């Protein structure tokens, strides 16, 4: 099998739902040691996006029956472990890759491929925080927070306002502040900034991504509305 | 979940990420 | 871990929509060698219908795609062959466990349990036959057929024909002849069979299944409908 | 699909069956 076979064979497990097989299948890409192109890059995103968050559903369900309820409740809170240790390993697993292959090997004009990945790793530490307590749950928060706070500082500097990377990296840091800092007022700071700073520059927005760029202004809208 | 719901990419049709946000 | 935890595992799995887990759990209770209750016997049946039926969707998603479309359509036919022999191998699981356990030992007065188990392994060998070809097909459908008569004559002679069991085994049956034996006056006459004499002794109804007896009454109704 | 969606049983919501149904 060759690189091109699987991209293919990922673009099919996508479409028959099939993410465990399209995670293995650009896992597989991205170990062949070379840089990704947007196209492997949104396919790997979206694989490991979806097998992380079957888990993170489950996870949620789970725990919420821990919580509403001898060999019982012994066994609701080993399947709560069992699905975190899954949990766990898919983010170890997606964050392996993002440090020793996709960050790793970034040249130094691919601005766009850094925060973009840095943003990823961002997100799978908080996936981690969501279920770590003690300890562990300070180390993945302050892991979190330097991956989303150096993408920021990139993007800052590299991107237009209006670049949906950036916006959906404002949008995600904005989550992060709010749902795992429990700072509501930097979480609104973030998403209130990158919003208005997009606005500012509309005529910066480019023809081949207007529509996410705009969608993407509307969720940070949504959130601030939530939250104030 | 308040985090961004959809791939950036154009090969995503519009309504997929509409109903991905909704 | 014993029954009682196995039992709650899938419970909890079925929750949670680790439908894997959830028939992993039930097969193990299953390979306890003892009869299943009700519920065990509603648990085993939905873990494996989910589990089968993620298999017959991305099925249908790739034979379509095949149908659709030199190295491309080689990983098309070669992912459609993968998911068709993890398909055939959930379902001879299955069948394992109702040939070796559940079926072999039903007691003579267990007619219900005869009757579901066998109206079970009508259904998995029709998903065989959904996805087999040649040879192969005609063992199948062969299959399916005797298990869908055998259970058919039982629940004939031993339940009310608004037993919700027997009604759900003539709609599957009737299925049978209308998808896979291209027998649509058959399959026409089971379905009518069934609700008419449904409709003649409503007065057999049961204070507990009456609400399952009414609704495949209506699902009869609708496959009729279609068909004619 | 034409068969039976949903399980026999009552611990299984009415609502849930009806849904699996349509
Ligand atoms: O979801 C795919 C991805 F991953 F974004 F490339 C699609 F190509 F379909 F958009
Ligand atoms: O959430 C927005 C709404 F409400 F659907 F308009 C979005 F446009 F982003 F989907
Ligand atoms: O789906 C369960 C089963 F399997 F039918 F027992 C429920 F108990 F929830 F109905
Ligand atoms: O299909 C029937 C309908 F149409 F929803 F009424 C059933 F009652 F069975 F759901």
């Amino acid at each position: 099998v060759d690189r091109e076979q699987l991209v293919q064979k990922a673009r099919l497990a996508e479409q028959a739902e099939r993410y465990d097989d399209m995670a293995a299948a650009m896992k597989n890409v991205t170990e062949l040691n070379e840089p990704l192109s947007n196209e492997e890059r949104n396919l790997l995103s979206v694989a490991y996006k979806n097998v992380v968050g079957a888990r993170r559903s489950s996870w949620r369900v789970i725990s919420s029956i821990e919580q509403k309820t001898e060999k019982k409740i012994e066994m609701v809170r080993a399947y709560r472990e069992k699905i975190e240790k899954e949990l766990e390993a898919v983010c170890q697993d997606v964050l392996s890759l993002l440090d020793n292959y996709l960050i790793k090997n970034c040249s130094e004009t691919q601005y766009e491929s850094k925060v973009f990945y840095l943003k990823m790793k961002g997100d799978y530490y908080r996936y981690l925080a969501e279920v770590a307590t003690g300890e562990k749950r300070a180390t993945v928060v302050e892991s979190s927070e330097k991956a989303y706070s150096e993408a920021h500082e990139i993007s800052k500097e590299h991107m237009q306002p209006t670049h949906p990377i950036r916006l959906g990296l404002a949008l995600n840091y904005s989550v992060f502040y709010y749902e795992i800092q429990n700072a509501p007022e930097q979480a609104c700071h973030l998403a209130k900034t990158a919003f208005d700073d997009a606005i500012a520059e509309l005529d910066t927005l480019n023809e081949d991504s207007y529509k996410d760029s705009t969608l993407i202004m509307q969720l940070l809208r949504d959130n601030l509305t939530l939250w104030t | 979940d308040l985090s961004l719901p959809f791939p950036v990419c154009e090969s995503c049709p519009l309504y997929k990420k509409l109903r991905l946000s909704t």
